């Protein structure tokens, strides 16, 4: 089979910079390379076809080059709307084969999070458990800490969270952090804390809540 | 135009199989190839194989021999993949596209996508829980726990309310997965004005739409 | 050994708008002459194209295959100077040197070539010379803001079959395959020379490697041509499909993919001969690699 080895695996590019994204065949393959852009919950788009062929509708700030073996694809300016993972495709012989894939994101400036804390609703209490809710939101870079406090003590079993992909409009990332525990023990404690420790602020964010 | 329709979501049993469908229309797939691409979480894109329409001939990719048949009707204008010893590996979204031309095979146009879930866990409908304030700007929440499979559809006010939405991915606690999703207004928005967390999870053919209130308590 | 026909020359004129072939029809337009009669049998107000075609187009056919045959004594004297370059057998029973041999190869080439090219000119005026009538005879239809596209887009779905017949990636596998055992043949020639001692034979191999080139390079061309043709007429059918168009954009319509097939045909042909012609070359190259090395001792 053709080999096909793209560099990097992720890229962070601030706007207007240049992206470069390096495609490694182990077999000649002429120019018969194609370069797609995935987005989350959308089919794959193809932006380049053999021979560096932009296709029709695709802005001139994409192109690629080589022959043979190397090949690049060069975004001139980067754009927040050009955030996506980007695949090459080998159409020089079957079977196809795809890069490993290239996510790249955009690089802004720093930015806090939002916190929230949210008790357990009351028609989950009724049905017997207790979820505590923490949210995070729109902050950046995407690397956050989340610590849960019960009556001041540390608790690290019970706890998920889920990170979202970076925002089209503001490029920032935002985290979930769950809490579950049974009704039983909900009920056997006061104070909820979520602590929020980012790059940003040397000193955690808190929200806490006491159940009254 | 050219359009692409691939059948719905598929909840399959290990060591099952499954036949997926892809109807097409703007072309007749007598003239083209078409092909069937597998998309995993953390594993980019895979081409699995093809077909010819005109006289049925079909290659594949070969960690797919074996595994994966493909056909295609052109009397209904389908295209057709099925996968059998499937095991949880296999749980995927499967596009169905088409070549570009005779001397174009790069794809070129694409379906919705299909996913499979391998797994033996029973269908659950999920569990839907407003989040309020605590008791400038208000932050709400809509706790969705205890569903299988995946997908499920959250909205805020049927879709109408979008902006400053954040629905989380969801995860998978023993055997049922979670999801959240929160939404942030003006102060001056809500309570006044309605608010709903709308939740849909076809699989379990369920609609559960929560308005969230201020709590009393 | 021996070549026996050497079919795969050609030669286009200096505007670079046409292209002699010596297969029949000789020129693509032929082909496109023979697309528009399709196109005229589907309007009743054009189809008086039909005495055209029996009188000018079919005397243009017979005018180029009668130019081709009168080049046909160069033809024999390039095929006769191949046949020496290409066999070291038939090279030794000669005494000029193998680089006097090649300037005659190359001044009777292109005396071939330009006579090709030569005794086509009056057949090169007449091809625009139809196509104007054919425009002038596209005016005769019953429209003018409103022309009915039926005809166009019946054209492109028939079309589209005809291009499903073409094993395209099959062409493609095989010239990258030959192209590249040929560039590996001729790096490994240069220097595999200075190891064994055998002028004649070497030169024999270098000299059908020459062709080989050139055969190479006029499957490319086709290949390419052929390529063009089918995205573009598959992009038509995949695209917008208006019912009714202006009676000059009809014209240019019925040009536009008219040229494309032609272009399709005539590539088709020269490709169906390339390929023969590629192989052949290299089973002689091999065989001369195999007298090179088997009466070592
Ligand atoms: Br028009």
């Amino acid at each position: 089979e053709t080999t096909v080895t793209q560099s990097p695996a992720s890229l962070s590019m601030a706007l207007g910079e240049k992206v470069t994204i390096r495609c490694i065949t182990s077999t000649d393959i002429d120019d018969d390379l194609n370069w797609y852009q995935l987005k989350p919950g959308e089919p794959p788009k193809l932006l380049i076809s053999e021979g560096n062929t932009l296709r029709p509708g695709v802005p001139s700030r994409f192109s690629s080059s080589g022959y043979g073996t190397d090949f690049v694809f060069t975004i001139e300016n980067m754009l927040s709307e050009d955030v996506a993972d980007y695949y090459c495709l080998q159409s020089d012989n079957l079977p196809l084969t795809f890069g490993a894939g290239t996510k790249l994101e955009l690089k802004r400036a720093d930015a806090a999070p939002t916190v929230s804390i949210f008790p357990p609703s009351s028609e989950q209490l009724t049905s017997g458990g207790a979820s505590v809710v923490c949210f995070l939101n729109n902050f950046y870079p995407k690397d956050i800490n989340v610590k849960w406090k019960i009556d001041g003590s540390e608790r690290q079993n019970g706890v998920l969270n889920s990170w979202t992909d970076q925002d089209s409009k503001d490029s920032t990332y935002s985290m979930s952090s769950t809490l579950t525990l049974t009704k039983d023990e909900y009920e056997r404690h006061n104070s909820y804390t979520c602590e929020a420790t980012h790059k940003t602020s040397t000193s955690p964010i808190v929200k806490s809540f006491n159940r009254n | 135009e050219v359009q692409l329709q691939q059948s719905g979501a598929e909840l399959v049993k290990p060591g099952a199989s499954v036949k997926l469908s892809c109807t097409a229309s703007g072309f007749n797939i007598k003239d083209h190839f078409m092909h069937w691409v597998k998309q995993r979480t953390a594993q980019g894109l895979e081409w699995i194989g093809r077909i010819d329409p005109e006289d049925g001939e079909t290659k594949y990719a070969p960690k797919f021999q074996g595994t994966a048949t493909i056909t295609a009707d052109t009397s209904s204008n389908t295209a057709y993949l099925q996968l059998s010893s499937l095991t949880s590996e296999d749980t995927a979204v499967y596009y169905c596209a088409r070549s570009g031309s005779v001397s174009s095979p790069w794809f070129a146009y694409w379906g919705q996508g299909t996913l499979v879930t391998v797994s033996a866990a029973k269908t659950t409908a999920p569990s839907v829980y407003p989040l309020a304030p605590v008791c400038s700007s208000v932050t709400l929440g809509c706790l969705v726990k205890g569903y299988f499979p995946e997908p499920v559809t959250l909205t805020w006010n049927s879709g109408s309310l979008s902006s400053g939405v954040h629905t989380f991915p969801a995860v998978l606690q023993s055997d049922l997965y979670t999801l959240s999703s929160s939404v942030t207004v003006t102060s001056s928005t809500w309570p006044s004005q309605s608010i709903t967390c709308n939740v849909a999870h076809p699989a379990s053919s369920t609609k559960v739409d929560k308005k969230i209130e201020p709590r009393g308590p | 050994n021996t070549t026996d026909n050497i079919d795969y020359f050609d030669i286009s004129d200096e505007s670079n708008y046409y292209l002699i072939s010596q297969l029949r029809p000789h020129f693509s337009n032929i082909y496109f002459f023979d697309e528009f009669k399709r196109y005229a049998s589907y309007h009743t107000e054009i189809k008086r194209y039909e005495d055209i075609h029996k009188t000018k187009v079919n005397s243009l056919l017979n005018e180029a295959s009668r130019a081709i045959g009168i080049c046909n004594r160069a033809k024999n004297t390039v095929k006769g100077l191949i046949n020496i370059l290409e066999n070291p057998q038939k090279f030794k029973t000669q005494r000029e040197s193998y680089d006097v041999k090649l300037r005659q190869y190359e001044e009777k080439k292109e005396a071939f070539r330009g006579c090709l090219l030569n005794k086509n000119r009056k057949n090169l005026d007449q091809i625009k010379k139809i196509n104007n009538e054919i425009r002038d005879l596209l005016e005769k239809l019953k429209c003018s803001q409103d022309c009915q596209t039926n005809v166009y887009f019946d054209m492109i779905k028939i079309y589209l079959v005809d291009f499903k017949k073409m094993p395209y990636e099959n062409y493609d596998t095989f010239i990258k395959q030959y192209k590249n055992s040929y560039l590996s043949g001729v790096d490994m020639i240069r220097k595999i020379e200075k190891q064994i001692d055998n002028p004649v034979t070497i030169n024999a191999i270098k000299f059908t490697q020459k062709e080989m080139g050139y055969i190479i390079d006029r499957f490319e061309y086709h290949l390419q041509k052929v390529k063009h043709s089918i995205d573009q007429v598959t992009a038509l059918s995949d695209g917008v499909k208006p019912k009714q168009v202006t009676k000059n954009r009809l014209k240019e319509y019925y040009f536009n993919i008219g040229n494309y097939y032609s272009i399709f045909k005539f590539g088709k042909d020269s490709l169906n001969m390339l390929n023969k012609a590629l192989i052949h070359k290299e089973k002689i190259v091999h065989n001369l690699l195999g007298e090179l090395f088997g009466h070592l001792e």
